């Protein structure tokens, strides 16, 4: 299964949600997706093989 | 000598084939920053003031003594014998069910176990500290952010800090020596005659 | 025969602080708590 | 006037015992009663000096007071 | 920080040699943050003529 | 590839995923914390960037033991179910001929 | 002229705008400073200019 | 570091922090007296600086 | 694509020559996808200083 609560919770250490958001939210903008897509790209990398 | 990164890591770089890669990948770095404005320093470095007839002797033997009349001074003092010893009978859970994992004794090794992954050790350790939190009565954050990465099964604290010109200290610290890991080692030794 | 069991020894003491780095969070809101702690306590105590 | 401010020392002045207090202001309302002199204490950790308010560093504008 | 502050306001006057080549006499004194980037007469102020 | 093993300490961090991740990031840490980043970014924010990179370095993830010991054991299975079989080229790790 | 930099740029003194700018004030401030000034011009607004 | 002192304190200029402050106006002061500031700032200017 | 990317992204901080004839290091990663358009350093990085 994949999961990505787990780096969410290591990357909320540091996560600083506030200002300065220039670098590492354009990060987890990119990166978190509670509801933002299905893990379609990683299986579908795997099946052209 | 400039302490470019101060480096302090969960899971030792030695059981992960790590220990040869650099140290700021190795360890997590502790990033803070106080913007402090120099012109409210300036006015107030070359501006506090006491009275005339004031000696530090006796202020500070007023001034303290409100605060070492509390017995505060002595709680954090048996919180690391509470927090050291969840966190070697934690190591030792861990490794006990783990095949051949850090260097402690395996009194149950007779006994059958399979699922050894990284979730099975986090339902270890979690079920240690939830049994280890109820058992001495504290609420605090023990042994809580030691399961971060997602991984107890290769865990040993460490501390660093990378200057600028490739010296670094690595003063990592081990556990001291416990009392109730080593009961429940006579506990387990028993078991296995009298199961 | 009394018995007020509080202290640790130096290396216990060190054990329980790393874990209370890796408790805490590494960014610069969670070690503002600590050092306004002691500010506040230098502000109570002082001559100054 | 009649009214002031009572200050207690910046060393121990947060962190004093109430019940330090009560045996304060007990010896403080009997010391009156050799002038006759009855003190309308109080110990509300607000301040009043001339019928004027605080609230932690908060002026507190008596709005019964202008009607 | 200080260094590249005075050394900031005055470049028509005083120039002195910055080793990096991003950064040059008038670079803000707040992107002097590394500890390469510190300028060679500021190690040895012999350097400075 | 290799076989599967009892999923034990070191069958987890031994795997190509895990050499690839744990040597870029390891990589893309010194780029970050090189002389010549410090024109736009901060020594905090390159004491903050180095700190994403070392969590996303550290975070156990079990597809590198997927990709190194069970994929292929699908692959090989899941071959045989399609209809229509794989058609499959070699591969080539930098040999340019 | 100079080939275009692809580095974080400041300004700097070594152009040759820079050279025409900073000796013509070079030499306007010796037609202030002249003798034909000298006697026309108040000493304490001569500095200003 | 000095250990803590048993008489009565005064305000004195012994410290290094006295002399961190009483160098660093001593500096700025040639900074005001200097040919690169005495012919842009007045004279009556400089000395109440 | 994966060394060219970065390659891009330090043109003039990196200053290095591409053996490709016709095309520079400020050409994407996206053109890079026939075999003789590899960069010689990438083929052998002793090339590479």
């Amino acid at each position: 299964v994949l999961d990505p609560t787990v780096l969410t919770n290591a990357i909320t250490t540091i996560s600083e949600s506030t200002t300065q958001t220039i670098s590492p939210i354009s990060e987890i903008l990119r990166l978190l997706q509670p509801m933002g897509n299905d893990y379609a790209a990683f299986w579908k990398c795997i099946a052209s093989w | 000598d400039v302490i470019t990164n101060v480096l302090v890591a969960r899971v030792d770089p030695a059981q992960r084939g790590d220990a040869a890669v650099d140290i700021r990948a190795t360890h997590a770095t502790f990033a803070a920053a106080l913007p402090v404005d120099p012109a409210a320093i300036v006015v107030a470095m070359l501006c506090g003031q006491t009275e005339t007839n004031l000696i530090p002797s006796h202020h500070y033997g007023k001034a303290f003594a409100p605060l070492f009349a509390s017995n505060a001074m002595f709680t954090r003092n048996q919180r690391a014998v509470i927090t050291r010893e969840a966190f070697v009978c934690a190591r030792s859970a861990v490794a006990q069910c783990q095949d051949a994992g850090f260097l402690v004794p395996r009194p149950l090794d007779a006994l059958r176990q399979f699922d050894v992954t990284s979730a099975a050790a986090a339902e270890i350790m979690h079920a240690v500290n939830d049994a280890f939190k109820t058992a001495f009565d504290l609420d605090g954050a023990l042994l809580d952010g030691l399961a971060l990465y997602g991984d107890p099964r290769i865990a040993d604290l460490s501390a660093a800090y990378l200057q600028y010109g490739g010296n670094v200290v690595r003063e990592h610290v081990p556990p001291g020596p416990s009392h109730i890991h080593r009961a429940l080692q006579q506990v387990e030794s028993t078991f296995m005659a009298e199961m | 025969t009394i018995l007020c069991p509080w202290f640790a020894s130096s290396e216990d003491l060190r054990l329980q602080q790393v874990m209370h780095l890796v408790n805490i969070s590494s960014n610069t809101a969670a070690a503002l708590p600590l050092v306004e702690a002691l500010s506040t306590l230098l502000r109570s105590v002082t001559p100054l | 006037g009649d009214d002031g401010i009572l200050l207690l020392p910046h060393e121990a002045a947060s962190k004093i015992s109430a019940d330090d207090m009560n045996e304060l202001l007990t010896c403080l309302r009997d010391y009156g009663q050799l002038f006759g002199w009855n003190y309308d204490i109080d110990w509300s950790d607000t301040a009043e000096y001339l019928k004027l308010y605080a609230l932690m560093g908060c002026r507190i504008p008596n709005t019964s007071r202008h009607p | 920080k200080v260094f590249m502050a005075l050394a900031n306001l005055l470049a028509q006057p005083e120039p002195i040699a910055i080793g990096v080549p991003g950064m040059h006499q008038t670079t803000p004194a707040s992107q002097f943050s590394h500890p390469g980037v510190w300028p060679p007469g500021f190690l040895n102020p012999q350097l400075i003529n | 590839n290799q076989p599967l093993p009892r999923l034990t300490v070191a069958p987890t961090y031994d795997s190509a995923m895990s050499n690839w991740i744990s040597t870029t990031i390891a990589f893309f840490i010194r780029v970050v914390n090189s002389v010549n980043m410090t024109a736009t970014v901060n020594d905090l924010t390159r004491r903050t960037m180095t700190g994403v990179m070392t969590a996303m370095r550290q975070v156990k993830t079990m597809t590198p033991f997927y990709i190194q010991h069970m994929c292929p054991t699908e692959l090989s299975v899941l071959a045989s179910v399609t209809v229509t079989p794989p058609f499959q080229v070699p591969f080539t790790r930098l040999v340019q001929n």
